[PDB]
RNA sequence: UAGCCCUGAAAAUGGAUGGCGCUGGAGCGUCGGGCCCAUACCCGGCCGUCGCCGGCGUCGAGAGUGGACGGGAGCGGCGGCCCGGAGCCCCGCGGACGCUACGCCGCGACGAGUAGGAGGGCCGCUGCGGUGAGCCUUGAAGCCUAGGGCGCGGGCCCGG
RNA sequence: AGAACUGGCGCUGCGGGAUGAACCGAACGCCGGGUUAAGGCGCCCGAUGCCGACGCUCAUCAGACCCCAGAAAAGGUGUU
């Protein structure tokens, strides 16, 4: 007994939703840290800016 | 009482067409109800000291 | 209750279920000190039925939040009231600390009759909490820190030892 | 290795310490063949720590393993060279001894069979001039 | 330790017979590979009555069998019996049924195979009906034994009916206080 | 209550639970549901032929919870590692030992 | 009033928070973060018992959870002059292991034990019928042995 | 000394209670890794060699952990 949330491809073969639950899950959670940096960057930048 | 009730009410499914489950249950878990507070704010009430 | 770690305040509210008889009861409200919610959800259901004729049975909860003081970094004046039982008879008791919230107030109390009283958890019961404001302080443990302009030093230090190499060649000097 | 017996695994054996009989230490009219204790006090059968162990069936070796030699075969003693020729379908597996008994005469013989058919005898030295 | 009870793990059946007729042991291992393999419930049953005792198989009569067989749909099947086939004295004429059994009597399968009908074994019932299609299979009177008449509540209970152990029938053996309202009481 | 601790379990405690210690019966043996072949074989009369419908109907305690709790042998968890307290009176009075709520989420993932 | 302490508080060998000792605690009360280890619990190995079974298909030609023929009518497909038709293996003559069926294989769960009860013993001693074309003065039985092993064990085998 | 109810010991080892029949954990085929229960972590003695938190207490008989192996009424301008 391979431990499905341990490697995948057990979990594809119990469960195939589970891949595309977890791309999902990974490609929004790098446009929210892709957004969360460029944002934070942007409020020191005018205030870089200002000085 | 039930076994009465019960049989005729069985076959009162078979002319409306349900499915009426006339099998008894335990008592569920409560339903997610509402309370209302209307108006007035809840009483804040304080353990009394002891006196003999 | 263990009064395990720092505690903290909740807010519970409570009604007795709608009978026959009576429909919607007027649904009472406590200020219980506990570690978590489960405990505060039990002591509730200890406090009410000892002042009205409710229970869990034929009882709900219909609030349970974390309560907490509004002024965090503000330096505040407690003083509470006890009814803890003693190894002969109980007694009640006015009691004054001073903190910076509420259930680190109480926390202190029940440290502090622990500690003087040796008074266990379960047989101490927090009757009211409130804030004073200075002069109106009857301790004169916790009036001594009224004073505007206050200094004092710090003698005889002693802390840190195994933790710097057990055998030194220096006698530590407490300043 | 004078020959090679086909897969020889790792021979693990649970203990290799030879069960021995409770008071044999102390005492020579008992032989250190065991017996087990069924005295109604005594702390061996109601198996204190830190005394003499008592065999029971988890010390059972792995069957695949059982009855191996140190050198991987199995040993199936024989008297002469009729039934020296009933292992010759198993010579990679099972090995040969003399009985004790086999005069040096027949047992110069025997062990002559044994390298013409390719089979292992464990002690093909014994009993020489 | 886990609690579920000890008891459970150990069934009390048989297995194999406990005969070592060499003519029984390979009536078993023709049956217990139809058993395992044609999925038809007769080989089952067959095959557990081949493992029971002497006493679990009880001799079957001559007309225990026809009177079983006058039923109505019986009128072509055949009659599996495990164990033997005596005959009755009180039957006078027997109709032309095929049997099927260990060790039939002498006089049993005279009688059968005057009638005209035709005795098989179990093997030649194997070749004829695999799934056991169109058998009736029949069984002695197995509590009809002289020592079940011994069982029961007591023979000094109330309405015990049990027959005790005396060692010879008669006046004065067990037959005088416990069995007569005259002499102490009756059970 | 005095041997048991017990509370209301969220959606991941029994997802964690189900795959990586869930276990099933056939007729008597514990078997590794390691296919989705092995649930539908036996409990798909029901029509919770798959493992993420095997989870639907145990957490929505749905119609057919009794068939489908009573296919997974129990749950044989692991020593809770981060350490119990006291597991002898009440969790109320400091211990363990009774209803807890919510907490039993915190206390499966230091037993699963 | 009640917490800690003290007075009240006296016994015979020399003596006991277990001991040494311990007073910014190694004491008492209330707590926190760690950390320590049972034969328990979880994963894995192996033995055994118990439970449910598997293979007589050694079927390299066996193939079947639906199956044939041969006729009444239609296709898609394979070879066109829109007419169309069973090939039985063979350039290799080949293809491991098995199943004492009382044997073999597989999965799953479990394992304390006095008295007591059953089972298995290729555990052992003496004697008999059979049987090993057994063994032996080129050395039997016995006895000895820091010799070599096997068996969980009862024990056994081998070297000197 | 004798009853009731449940468990245990007798038949039963193991960890903890220094020691132990019955107490507290916990039941046992032979092992490796992991973790814990009850208990603990100055040194014997595995683990506080944490910059642990807050108080209480000084005894010329201190005190110190279920069962459990020593004590009361009364009193103390001793401290809180
Ligand atoms: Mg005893």
């Amino acid at each position: 007994k391979k431990n499905p949330l341990k490697n995948l491809r057990i979990m594809l073969k119990l469960n195939p939703y589970a891949k595309t639950m977890r791309r999902n899950t990974i490609l929004r959670q790098a446009r929210n840290h892709k957004l969360r940096v460029d944002k934070a960057a942007a409020a020191a930048a005018a205030l870089q800016a200002k000085s | 009482k039930r076994v009465k009730e019960n049989d005729q009410k069985k076959k009162e499914a078979k002319e409306k067409g349900t499915w009426v489950q006339l099998k008894r249950q335990p008592a569920p878990p409560r339903e997610a109800h509402f309370v209302r507070t209307n108006g007035k704010e809840p009483e804040l009430l304080e353990p009394i000291p002891y006196e003999f | 209750m263990k009064a395990s770690g720092t505690l903290r305040e909740y807010k519970v509210v409570g009604r007795c279920l709608p009978t026959p008889k009576c429909h919607t009861p007027p649904l009472y409200r406590m200020r219980i000190f506990a570690p978590n919610h489960v405990v505060a959800k039990s002591r509730f259901w200890y406090f009410v039925s000892q002042l009205k004729k409710m229970k869990k049975s034929s009882g709900e909860i219909v609030y349970c939040g974390q309560v907490f003081e509004k002024s965090p970094l503000r330096v505040k004046n407690f003083g509470i009231w006890l009814r803890y039982d003693s190894r002969s008879g109980t007694h009640n008791m006015y009691r004054e600390y001073r903190d910076l919230t509420t259930a680190g107030a109480v926390t202190q109390c029940y440290r502090d009759m622990g500690a003087r009283h040796r008074a266990r958890a379960h047989s101490i019961q927090i009757m009211k909490v409130e804030e004073i404001a200075a002069s109106k302080c009857r301790r004169p443990a916790v009036k001594q820190f009224h004073d505007s302009k206050i200094k004092f030093p710090l003698p005889h230090r002693v802390l840190r030892r195994q933790h710097k190499p057990r055998f030194t060649t220096k006698r530590p000097n407490t300043f | 290795a004078a020959l090679r017996p086909l897969v020889k695994p790792k021979i693990v054996k649970k203990r290799t310490k030879k069960f021995i009989r409770h008071q044999s230490d102390r005492y020579v009219k008992i032989k250190r063949n065991w017996r087990k204790p069924r005295g109604i006090d005594n702390r061996v059968r109601r198996r204190f720590k830190g005394q003499i162990l008592m065999p029971n069936i988890g010390y059972g070796s792995n069957k695949k393993t059982k009855h191996m030699l140190p050198s991987g075969f199995r040993k199936f003693l024989v008297h002469n060279v009729k039934e020296l020729e009933v292992l010759l379908m198993c010579n990679k597996s099972y090995c040969a001894e003399i009985a004790h008994n086999v005069s040096s005469k027949n047992r110069k013989a025997i062990v002559e069979r044994a390298a013409q058919l390719a089979i292992r005898v464990t002690n093909p030295n014994a009993r020489l001039r | 330790g886990v609690d579920i009870r000890h008891n459970k793990d150990r069934k009390v059946r048989r297995k194999e017979p406990k005969s070592q007729d060499i003519y029984l042991r390979l009536l078993v291992k023709l049956y217990r590979f139809l058993a395992r393999r044609t999925n038809s419930t007769f080989n089952q049953v067959v095959l557990k009555r081949l493992f029971m005792s002497r006493t679990n198989r009880p001799p079957l009569s001559l007309s225990r069998m026809i009177r079983k067989m006058k039923l109505p749909g019986r009128e072509n099947k055949t009659a599996v019996v495990v164990g033997t086939i005596t005959d009755d004295v009180r039957v006078q004429e027997v109709p032309k049924l095929k049997v099927c059994a260990l060790r039939v009597t002498s006089r049993a399968r005279s009688r059968i195979l005057r009638a005209g009908g035709k005795i098989l074994t179990f093997d030649q019932l194997a070749l004829d009906s695999p799934k056991g299609c169109g058998t009736v299979l029949l069984s002695g009177p197995r509590k009809g034994r002289e020592v079940y008449r011994h069982f029961g509540k007591a023979p000094g209970t109330p309405h015990s009916h049990t027959k005790p152990y005396v060692r010879s029938k008669g006046r004065k053996f067990e037959r005088a206080r416990g069995r007569r309202a005259s002499r102490g009481y009756k059970n | 209550e005095p041997y048991i601790a017990w509370g209301y379990p969220n959606l991941k405690s029994v997802n964690e639970l189900i795959y990586k210690r869930g276990y099933g019966k056939i007729n008597k043996k514990r078997i590794a549901l390691t296919d989705n072949a092995l649930i539908a074989r036996s409990l798909g009369k029901y029509g919770i032929i798959c493992m993420e419908d095997l989870i639907h109907e145990i957490y929505t305690v749905g119609k057919r919870f009794k068939e489908a709790n009573n296919f997974l042998w129990p749950f044989k968890l692991s020593s809770p590692r981060g350490g119990m307290k006291k597991k002898t009176t009440h969790f109320v009075e400091g211990g363990d030992a009774g209803n807890r709520e919510d907490q039993i989420n915190r206390l499966i993932r230091r037993m699963n």
